[PDB]
């Protein structure tokens, strides 16, 4: 028996928070 | 941990077009 | 109540196990319906573990399935057994945990309110072994160890497993404190056959499908040894046999169904089935024994008589005696004399419901520690019935026996020599025949003492009884008779059956003027004396 | 009471009185239920429930069973046919390990003592041994034999070895039977042939004393004591006993009388053709003999036995 | 009486005959009399032999001919891996297509 | 899955530009 794991990451600058409130901002 | 990430990245897009259809 | 409002054992379909059920329910089932005050002033504790061990052909299963729903069970989980395994370090912890986590979060939340939740294990022997790096099979042990019984404390689970070896499993999961009744399941008798027979034919008797001809007790009689999926195979062999009556008369000329629908099972499709459809695991096999006897038994001289009135006097003592079940018989003689012919018949004219014969053809190129496996499997399924009766043909080829040096497997020889001395379980009886040709040689090695007798095969030794063979036999004409019955009568002979007909079919291949005389000169040349 | 079930009860986990209790109680209830194919309780017996002494006895002769005590099966599967005083040495023999076992139970500077039964084959030393040990009341009895090790390795045979004798290791008292150590060995005349490391091993487990005065007993059977004293392996036992066939044409008589066999004018005829020779047989044949014997019609039974008799009556 | 002769497999006729009457008698049957008669079927059958013997021939006009779904082939040296065993998962993809069939469609 | 935000990136720059216009 054996066996390890790993991981990674990746490029995603969401800010979907920032985004949303902009957007909205430009609704209003 | 895909899974998530496949449900914003589509609430994204979703939110994203409609907006700027809107603002257009 | 706990249980379900309604339900009855008639219903349930299980036939044969009456006591085994009775005394599950007492043991395991007792606190669950005596009324709750009087209960918690016992303040004993429910069972909460189960072990069922039955032979392969039993279906437990079915009453695994049948008693989780006599209760007012949720939905039973169930695993196969190998599942929850994974490559990767610290997987197979964690889905064992996830099991308990709604029984947990109920015993969290109510407390002596919540519900039942039973788990319906697999051939628990599959993983949990003994506990020795015995790899991922022994993180997995003590975490179930360390989930039942753990630091805290569970009121509202049952486990039941099943395996047909209960021997090795891991014995710190056998407690006084977890997993403490066990059951075994057996195969049934005639009763328990003519229930199950009445269960699956319950249905056909009912649309007026099952001809009035068939008798279910004759059934019950004649099929031994069986069990329910053969039984059931059976069954379903005869409606296919039935079936299949059909569909060369009706169906295949597309002619009125009318005789179609005048289909009805008789005695004839389950007579036609019962003998070429259906091998019982832990029956007769009438294949055997047409295998070795190739040519029959011909009588040509008194010996065979009583050869055949001791194996039946043994046969009768073996079934008839109490206070020795156990017996062995030894036949020796001379090579090519029909030892293992006369051992096949005597079996065969046994009746007993189990026999078996095991021979080297069987293990060529083998390893001892293989044939012993074989050895110990066949004696070990020998175990299981009432009656039964072995053989095991060429001792000395088992053994791997050679002049020279000598040279022989020593381990073999000690398991056999072992094995000849267990008495089976309380109440069953066994017999062992044996065959041999080197009787000095196996007494040399102490084997003798085991065996409770022997019997001697002789040949033939007198012109007389050569010519009675040979007219027996069926050839030659009466002038070549008569010369050769005025040539060989003045010496004697020595020969054995098998090797005179080898030479027969050997002078049979020359010219009608030539024959006796080849004959007689090769009779000459493979002549010796004691 | 509760003295009487202390007393009865030894070398039980906590484990497993508690099983015990909830066996019986869990017995007891069911005794007023009565309901076989639908569930029903009878609420009217409900109310007066005891527990009586019945409850523990068949619980205790039934449902549980201890992993340190002692065990009945195991005395069940080796005394078949019991034991029948045929001579006196048998009284010589019982008598003998009375006092071997005095001996160990209550002596200080000999915690560890060995008794070695040696005899011609088929004389019925194996369930003597049996008996024996049974009469001892020791907490802790075990008996290791082949029966249970078929196609085993040398290691498998040596860890059993040494579980069953750590396992002993953990009383206060306690007995161990060694049966047929030949076959431990692996013997055979031709060679001869034997594995050594099991011979090692015994070796060495006969002189291990136990830790911090704990007493202990071993008894070993063997049928071959010359192959023994080449091994110098008597050393290691402390005395011996012998176990002898019968000789003499009255004890044969005797045992027929006892057994429940021919009698009548069949015994006197029987006395007027052995009691004139000598004989030499165990008695594990003498039951063969008989139980074969018994199946011809009943004229020439005696022809047959004697007949027999004569043929397997070698070396008087 | 079914027709095996010019669609690929021609040495082997009495085969076909011999193994439907032993397997093949309830799915030919109006299936109406076999509910009542209330058997089950076969549920898989062998076969071997010397190798390059048009084994998987016959088994693809079974499988046609029964008007069964896209037989789902496999070999078994493949199904073997060193990870503390994978197989069981190998073992359990093949399974799906019935398993959610089944949940669906019922009976 | 990642092309699709590839296309959703371009429109989305088209847009904001000739928003800003
Ligand atoms: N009355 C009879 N007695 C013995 N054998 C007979 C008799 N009638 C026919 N035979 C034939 O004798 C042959 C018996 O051969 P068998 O294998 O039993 O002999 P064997 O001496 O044990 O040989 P082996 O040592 O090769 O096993 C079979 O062909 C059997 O058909
Ligand atoms: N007085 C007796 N003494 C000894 N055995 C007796 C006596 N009466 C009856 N028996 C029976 O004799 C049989 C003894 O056989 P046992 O196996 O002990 O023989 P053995 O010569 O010691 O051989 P083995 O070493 O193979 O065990 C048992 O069935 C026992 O019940
Ligand atoms: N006593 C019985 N009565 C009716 N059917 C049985 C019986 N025993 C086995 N079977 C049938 O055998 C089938 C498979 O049994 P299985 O659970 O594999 O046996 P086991 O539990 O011994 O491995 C079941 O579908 C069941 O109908
Ligand atoms: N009876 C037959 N008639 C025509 N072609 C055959 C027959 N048997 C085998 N073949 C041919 O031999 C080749 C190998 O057959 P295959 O189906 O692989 O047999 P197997 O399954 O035994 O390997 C195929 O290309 C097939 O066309």
């Amino acid at each position: 028996i054996s066996k390890q794991a790993l991981s990674e990451i990746e490029t995603r600058h969401s800010e979907i928070i920032k985004l949303e409130n902009s957007i909205r901002e430009l609704h209003d | 941990r895909a899974d998530q990430l496949a449900d914003e990245s589509l609430e994204s897009t979703r939110r994203m077009l409609q907006l700027v259809e809107e603002s257009k | 109540s706990i249980i379900n409002p309604d339900w009855n054992f008639e219903k349930m379909g299980i036939g044969g196990l009456d006591k085994e059920f009775s005394d599950i329910f007492r043991r395991a089932f007792a606190s669950r319906v005596f009324p709750p005050e009087i209960v918690e002033q016992m303040g004993c504790k429910h069972v909460k573990g189960i072990l069922l061990y039955g032979p392969p052909g039993c279906g437990k299963t079915l009453l695994a399935r049948q008693i989780g729903k006599m209760l007012n069970a949720r939905e039973p989980k169930v695993v196969n057994g190998p599942e929850i395994l994974n490559k990767y370090v610290g997987e197979s912890e964690a889905n064992i945990r996830k099991l308990f986590a709604d029984a947990e979060e109920e015993q969290r939340r109510l407390g002596a309110n919540s519900g039942l939740h039973i788990i319906i294990f697999d051939e628990i022997d599959a993983i949990c072994k003994q506990r020795g790096s015995t790899g991922v099979h022994d993180t997995v042990v003590n975490q179930l160890l360390s989930k039942i019984d753990g630091v805290e404390q569970l009121n509202n689970i049952l486990v039941i497993g099943m395996t047909n070896r209960p021997d090795l499993i891991d014995e710190a999961l056998l407690r006084p404190g977890r997993l403490e009744v066990k059951m075994e399941i057996g195969l049934p008798d005639e009763k328990g056959r003519l229930q199950i027979l009445h269960i699956h034919t319950a249905r056909m008797r009912g649309h007026q499908l099952l001809s009035a001809d068939v008798d279910i007790k004759e059934l019950a009689v004649e099929t031994k040894n069986f069990s329910g999926a053969e039984l059931e195979g059976l069954v379903r062999a005869a409606q296919s046999t039935a079936m299949n009556r059909h569909i060369k008369a009706s169906t295949k000329v597309e002619v009125d169904m009318e005789k179609a629908e005048s289909l009805q099972v008789t005695r004839g499709d389950f007579l036609a089935s019962l003998e070429n459809d259906i091998k019982p695991a832990f029956g007769t096999n009438q294949e055997d024994y047409a295998s070795y006897i190739m040519n029959g038994i011909i009588k040509w001289g008194d010996p065979v008589t009583r050869v055949l009135d001791d194996g039946e006097l043994l046969v009768q003592q073996t079934k008839n005696s109490d206070r020795t079940p156990l017996v062995s018989v030894l036949l020796e003689g001379p090579p090519h004399s029909g030892k293992t012919a006369l051992a096949a018949k005597i079996a065969e004219e046994s009746n007993f419901p189990f026999i078996k014969i095991c021979s080297p053809d069987k293990m060529i190129g083998f390893s001892e520690t293989a044939k012993c496996q074989a050895m110990k499997k066949i004696f070990d399924d020998a175990y299981k019935s009432q009656l039964s009766c072995v053989v095991v043909d060429d001792i000395e080829r088992l053994l791997d026996y050679v002049p020279i040096g000598p040279r022989f497997s020593n381990l073999v020889l000690q398991a056999l020599l072992v094995l000849l001395k267990k008495a089976p379980p309380q109440g069953r009886k066994l017999l062992i025949i044996g065959t041999t040709s080197r009787k000095d040689v196996l007494q040399e090695m102490e084997m003798l003492n085991a065996f409770s007798t022997t019997i001697h095969v002789p040949n033939i030794a007198t012109g007389e009884q050569l010519l009675e063979a040979l007219e027996l036999l069926g050839n030659f004409k009466d002038k070549e008779r008569t010369t050769i019955a005025q040539q060989v009568k003045g010496k004697k002979v020595w020969i054995g059956i098998k090797k005179l007909l080898m030479l027969i079919e050997m002078s049979l291949q020359m010219d009608p003027e030539y024959r006796v005389r080849k004959f007689l000169a090769l009779l000459r040349e493979e002549g010796a004396s004691p």
